[PDB]
């Protein structure tokens, strides 16, 4: 994945639920969309509540894109792969 | 006890 500054699209799946996250954009840093993904997993309680690095993400359209049905925090390798099948590097 | 927010803080700005 590229490092800082460098400009990502969001390929539509992945747009959308930057959007229900507040994203009004096209165009970010990874760093942003991390931003948006950790705000969207916040916003749906998607964390386990007594063990918080782990996300459950069955059954919510995130875990249609990360492809497993949770993942932790500590281990982010699906979240990474998910990005490069879903971010168009400008 | 750390939370969420806390641990998603430490990946993205690492």
């Amino acid at each position: 994945l590229p490092g800082e500054g460098t400009q990502v699209h969001p390929r539509a799946p992945l747009l959308q639920i930057l959007k229900v996250a507040g994203a009004q954009e096209e165009v970010f840093t990874v760093k942003e969309v991390m931003h948006y993904l950790g705000q969207y997993i916040m916003m749906k309680q998607l964390y386990d509540k007594q063990r918080q690095h782990i996300v459950h993400c069955h059954d919510d359209p995130l875990g249609e894109l990360l492809e497993v049905g949770s993942f932790s925090v500590k281990n982010p390798s699906p979240l990474y792969e998910m990005l490069k099948r879903n971010l168009v590097i400008l | 006890q750390e939370t969420f927010x806390d641990l998603w803080k430490l990946e993205l700005e690492n």
